């Protein structure tokens, strides 16, 4: 139920994936810890709207229409969610 | 000898293989825990339609890959292959965040 | 007693529903009237846009050998299209993922 | 009892099939496909809506639309909606 | 003589001489303002429309544009703007 | 025998017109109901952000002893405010120049 | 009545004097054609929406209104030309 | 001897003129030279307020300020104080443009 720690949920060989996929061939070891404090905000933001959104829809479940939502208000567009 | 692949054959390789492939990177469970975390902070009670959390990483996924790439002409224009997060905060403060 | 019930979009030759895209326009609320040929205009208009990318997907549909398009050869479709790169630059495609890009810098010699 | 969901899925699976007989579709892709019309209405109803506030017009004709279109759209992608929207409007309005 | 132009002018004015009584305006700041006002105005009842729209709602209420300056504003702002538009949304109850 | 008319303003003891905005709604094509206390809040917290801009101009204009504002303190106030800023990162203001920012790597020895 | 060169009518003290204000210290002479060529492309990118303004409202003159729609849909708000 | 500055002092004192001054830096009179030449290759014979044309030169060098800045970023980012064309072309990809 309470969690703490999913800082660290995301792994450095997944953050290494994600960059292969990036297209970075040399990843020092201070990119994974300012990179989580970027997701981390990027994250925050949306999902604050979203919790926004579903007390505004006055439901104790988010739906991904709630996320299509908080895509959109900065144009980050995403398809085939229920849009 | 046993073999051993010079540095950047490997992992060339594995940029061709994830620029091939289109799935997921992150395990599903540590990022659905990180989102319910996150969400907690605003308010309790909360449940989670799936959807929304596939969403929610394929969106972020793609989101820190853009950026990725961004900091990676960055770093090409600044005559390295290493990348240091002083980088991705000039693409943040350049691109307006 | 009364004319046969005719679709719109058949007369307008078309298969989107106009009659659909033009309610949907009054419960858009975007003008108090909407003259005739405006939902027409519209539907034609997306069923170019449509044939456009659909087109386009199957390029990259027969380029990637798949009878059945997915949203890879989606992504593969669109973002060689760099018109549609300023049109949809901003849009995100779930499982697309990107395009194999890789620099002559990372290459060696 | 089940609410029926409008959705343009049928629609993209006959336009793929006159542009491509021979081709399928996954259910997501189609879903791609609607959230890609429901975006591009909503852009260009929006921006109709706001010309028709700028010039105090109350009635939306084709005119607005091909002209936001020719806005939104660069390049031949205007030019050839244009003609297109226009060929259908004008054989509609001889029906 | 001419239409009338309607202005914010007067009521920012007043709303100036409330927080600054000593200082005065430019046009050209104040055409600054009314073009920001009306930007703002259009955005957060562009927000409202959408809420409307996703709501399935006919009526516009004051719950909406509270959520609508969750959506808009940044952080204390949002707080305070909540705080006020409450008390004047209780005195106008009131009346 | 009617009662004498207050303004909506008045029931809330404000500044802008209730009537004006509630106008502007509805016949913006946003909705066709609209409630009563929606456009009386809009007006309080367009009223709130307007002092608050207007304050902070105000203590910039008396920073440079001028007593009437010009664009330049507008955008010194709106590029120095955080939440300001970030709420307008992509606004444009006209004869308000920049905010002097001046890289300590380009000053000399 | 036509125009055929009034590019080079942006003087490089022009240029150099926004690099100052753009906090540019020192500048390289190749810099000059290639800002100009970017800044032309951004206005025909303005000025292509600003005619189908005018021939939409049915006008042979341009007004600031014009403008204003112009730079906003790509959200480039600016105040004070508004009205 | 003859009284000279040495390079780059007086550049930044022009830096800090020009960014404490708000005016118009270009010679307005090309300028609408320049926006009637672009403006009769999509329709010829249109008037212009000149309130447009100045809502144009705002936007357009605010732009070009903006641009600037991150064209000094990226000058600097790449250890040097010089801009050179690749400054550019780096901030018009990572602006997606």
């Amino acid at each position: 139920k309470v969690l703490r720690d999913n800082i660290q949920g995301i792994t450095k060989p997944a953050i290494r994936r994600l960059a292969r996929r990036g297209g970075v061939k040399r990843i020092s070891g201070l990119i994974y810890e300012e990179t989580r404090g970027v997701l981390k905000v990027f994250l925050e933001n949306v999902i604050r709207d979203a919790v926004t959104y579903t007390e505004h829809a006055k439901r104790k479940t988010v739906t991904a229409m709630d996320v299509v939502y908080a895509l959109k208000r900065q144009g980050r567009t995403l398809y085939g969610f229920g849009g | 000898k046993p073999h051993r692949y010079r540095p950047g054959t490997v992992a060339l390789r594995e940029i061709r293989r994830y620029q091939k492939s289109t799935e997921l990177l992150i395990r599903k469970l540590p990022f659905q825990r990180l989102v319910r975390e996150i969400a907690q902070d605003f308010k309790t009670d909360l449940r989670f339609q799936s959807s929304a959390v596939m969403a929610l990483q394929e969106a972020s996924e793609a989101y820190l890959v853009g950026l990725f790439e961004d900091t990676n002409l960055a770093a090409i224009h600044a005559k390295r292959v290493t990348i240091m997060p002083k980088d991705i905060q000039l693409a943040r403060r350049i691109r307006g965040e | 007693a009364r004319a046969k019930a005719k679709t719109r979009s058949s007369r307008a030759g078309l298969q989107f529903p106009v009659g659909r895209v033009h309610r949907l326009l009054r419960k858009g609320n975007y003008s108090e009237r909407v003259g005739a040929g405006a939902p027409v205009y519209l539907a034609a208009v997306l069923e170019y846009l449509t044939a456009e990318i659909l087109e386009l997907a199957g390029n990259a549909a027969r380029d990637n050998k798949k009878t059945r398009i997915i949203p890879r050869h989606l992504q593969l479709a669109i973002r060689n299209d760099e018109e549609l790169n300023k049109l949809l630059g901003r849009v995100t495609i779930a499982q697309g993922g990107v395009l194999p890009n890789i620099q002559a810098v990372l290459l060696p010699k | 009892k089940r609410s029926r969901k409008e959705s343009y899925s049928v629609y993209v699976y006959k336009v793929l099939k006159q542009v491509h007989p021979d081709t399928g579709i996954s259910s997501k892709a189609m879903g791609i496909m609607n959230s890609f019309v429901n975006d591009i209405f909503e852009r260009i109803a929006g921006e109709a809506s706001r010309l028709a506030h700028y010039n105090k017009r109350s009635t939306i004709t084709s005119r607005e639309i091909q002209t936001a279109v020719r806005l939104l759209l660069p390049g031949e992608l205007a030019k050839h909606a244009v003609s297109e929207g226009t060929k259908a409007v004008t054989k509609y309005t001889s029906a």
